[PDB]
């Protein structure tokens, strides 16, 4: 009866890491579409038909695409706990019925 | 970074005090009553630049809307009011179980 | 608690739960049959005051 | 000369108009007084995002 | 030098008006400029809705 209730229990934690790392995930998603444009910006922006406004125009974008990621980074919480900041440093979800069998998850 | 910038770094970094920014961009630290005891001290480069003043005690009756800053303190205020409600209510649940087991004892 | 017949306290829980229920359907029927999310100010005060004057 | 400076000054006068009527349900945007203002895009406090209008 | 605006052009004369060419250039310069910062800040109001519904 212990093994099945600690069973259960590990049952939820591993359901909140799948959970935690679906979060971040998607925050990293929506991390690489704001790169990828800001990619093609500078992409665009190395022609040599630009002058100089136009590069700075694309800069503008890229700045507000940049100041977006770290927005994201910054925000991205689970209830109030940061994940891609840098603060959420390697943690043991506890996957057992037992004591000390938990797996490491980092986010970086 | 700019302002905002400043006050979304600092929530990332620490959940010990809530930074937001008003409508004159002075920056506003709220440092929770079940959170920090006392008051707090602020030094370096940065607090020179702010030069934050003293500390007003605030709870959910003196909140107001009216300006943006006022609704930013507001919401970290009624966080705070949250938590200390959630607390008073798993201590109270804990106390349920206690007299559950404690009536099947009884019985027995 | 016991097994008794004058209190039924399961049954206010589930009266409760069931008029709750009815009220966010009744609110959901009307936001559909009128169109419109905001059909009174008890559902967003604010939002109806800026929509009004948009 | 006088009369491409006419149509000019209607011209003038006409941008003049969308600089000072220009407004969001009547908060004006594109004569100055609208200024940096922050928008709230985070589910927590102090995540906000600053626009200015010049 | 004297400060020459778009509300102070005046073309009733051949110098005055290739002087408002150049006063009509800088001041498009300006509104693109603004414009593009705006757009910059819709496409990350948009990048911002995405994350936030994800």
């Amino acid at each position: 009866n212990v093994q099945s209730r600690g069973l259960d229990v590990a049952v939820r934690n591993a359901n909140d890491g799948i959970s935690i790392a679906q979060t971040a995930e998607g925050a990293m998603n929506e991390t690489t579409n704001i790169l990828q444009r800001m990619r093609d910006l500078s992409l665009q922006s190395a022609n040599g038909s630009n002058s100089k406004s136009e590069r700075v125009a694309i800069q503008e974008e890229i700045t507000a695409l940049n100041d977006e990621l770290n927005r994201i980074a910054e925000t991205t919480s689970f209830g109030g706990n940061k994940l891609l900041n840098g603060t959420f440093s390697t943690k043991s979800f506890q996957i057992g019925a037992d004591n000390g069998e938990a797996v490491m998850l980092t986010l970086k | 970074d700019d302002i905002e910038e400043v006050a979304t770094y600092i929530n990332g970094q620490t959940d010990m005090v809530k930074a937001s920014v008003n409508e004159k961009g002075q920056l506003q630290i709220f440092a929770g009553n079940n959170k920090v005891t006392g008051d707090v001290a602020f030094s370096g480069g940065l607090a020179g630049a702010l030069n934050m003043q003293a500390g007003t005690a605030e709870t959910v009756d003196t909140i107001d809307v009216t300006s943006v800053g006022g609704a930013q303190q507001s919401v970290a205020v009624i966080d705070s009011a949250l938590k200390y409600v959630d607390s008073h209510r798993a201590e109270l649940g804990a106390f349920q179980n206690r007299f559950n087991h404690a009536i099947s004892n009884l019985d027995n | 608690m016991a097994v008794n017949v004058n209190t039924n306290v399961a049954a206010m829980t589930a009266q409760r739960y069931l008029t709750g229920a009815t009220n966010a359907q009744q609110t959901s029927m009307e936001r559909l049959s009128s169109g419109f999310k905001i059909n009174s100010a008890k559902d967003d005060a604010a939002g109806l005051q800026i929509s009004n004057r948009l």
